[PDB]
Formats: structure tokens, sequence, C-alpha cells
């Protein structure tokens, strides 16, 4: 991947996680589970969807008749009209068969780069608070109960309350 | 009618083709002033290709 996240350093997908395309899996002394972030998700989709539609809608094209008749001594101007309608034919195909080529790439990227921001907006909120254990999962020095795991989530996680516990719990662990 | 000369000439000849299709009939008629055909040419045209002017 372009981004490093996707088939990178997260190794797969959930198929756990179901009601979004970027989500969170937590764990704590409450339970555990899947859940999407909504604000990454919606915002992709939106995106997305106003990409396909770009696509789709900016081909807006008038009523029209390709066929034409000619008899056997205007020969000449039916292959004029075949070569009309054939380099129109190929000048479409081409440009087509590219912009998917060409636009899926641009798509997966969008994916991959989507997912690589919402773990460092993560790892840039807990910063020392948590530990970075591989494949996307952040392992706390402080217990991080729902409502914190939410304060996370909605990107208002407040460091200062928790880091001198976890600064005592990471200097107890690492000793 | 007398024409300025051209190559000595003061008459006029005015020069004409037509494709005849396969299978159809080309009729001459006159009572004189005929350059008739002697040879003609069996073709068969392509995408029109052009002309180049050049030495």
């Amino acid at each position: 991947g372009l981004f490093g996240a996707i088939a990178g350093f997260i190794e797969g997908g959930w198929t756990g996680m179901v009601d979004g395309w970027y989500g969170y899996h937590h764990q704590n002394e409450q339970g555990s589970g899947y859940a999407a972030d909504l604000k990454s998700t919606q915002n992709a989709i939106d995106g997305i969807t106003n990409k396909v539609n770009s696509v789709i809608e900016k081909m807006n094209t008038q009523f029209t008749a390709v066929g034409k008749e000619f008899n056997h001594l205007e020969k000449r101007i039916e292959n004029l009209n075949k070569k009309v309608d054939d380099g129109f034919l190929d000048i479409w195909t081409y440009n087509a068969e590219l912009l998917v080529l060409l636009e899926n790439e641009r798509t997966l990227d969008y994916h991959d780069s989507n997912v690589k921001n919402l773990y460092e907006k993560v790892r840039s909120q807990l910063k020392n608070n948590a530990k970075e254990i591989g494949n996307g999962c952040f392992e706390f020095y402080h217990k991080c109960d729902n409502t914190c795991m939410e304060s996370v989530k909605n990107g208002t996680y407040d460091y200062p309350k928790y880091s001198e516990e976890a600064k005592l719990n990471r200097e107890e662990i690492d000793s | 009618a007398i024409r300025p000369k051209v190559r000595d000439q003061e008459g006029r000849m005015n020069y004409y083709w037509t494709l005849v299709e396969p299978g159809d009939k080309i009729t001459f008629e006159a009572t004189g002033n005929l350059v008739v055909p002697r040879y003609a040419f069996a073709m068969e045209r392509n995408a029109g290709s052009g002309i180049i002017i050049s030495d």
C-alpha cells in the first residue's frame, strides 16, 4: 500500500466490525467489542460517493442517432463515417479503461491514507500513556474505562489526567 | 469560338470522368466532338490517403 497501513502494519481487516469502514476494537474491565469511527467512515463514504457521481454525471450527452446510410457509389463517405465511429470508439475505450485503472488505485490508497491518519491521531493523543504493540493496537499504562475509551475515539483524550499514573506504571513495568 | 492560343491551340478540350459500378452499363452517343475512351481502369478504392508534392 502507498501509505503502509492497509495490508501493512495493520495486517488484515475485521469481519467482526460490520457497521463501518474504519474503526476500533477495545478491551477493558467492562468487556470488549468492535466499534466504527463514524466521522472518518462518513467522510470517506461522502468522498467516494462524490467520486463515483463525478465520474458518472460529468458525462452529459444529447439526443443523437449514430447510424448513417450510403448507397453503393458513396463508399468513401461511408468509410469516413466508419472512421469517425471507430475513432470515437478507440478514444472512449482507452480512456475508460485507464480511468478505472488509475482511479481504482487512487481509491485503495485513499482508504490506506484514512487508516494511517486514524492510527496516527490516536498515537499522537496517547503519547507515552500507552505502548505501541503493533498491528494498530495500543496497550494502556493506565486503566481506560468505557468513558475514557470514548474520549480517545472522540479526540478528547485527557493526557494530563492519567499521565502520572501511567508514568508510575510505565517505570515499574520497564524496571 | 476562338480562344487565346495556349500551346498553339485556339480550341479547347474538356475532360470528364465517372466511376461505373459493377454490373452497370455506360453508354456513349455522339454526332461529333467526342474524345472516346480507349483504356479504362478497374480499381478498388481504399480509405483515402493523400498526395505529397515534394522533391
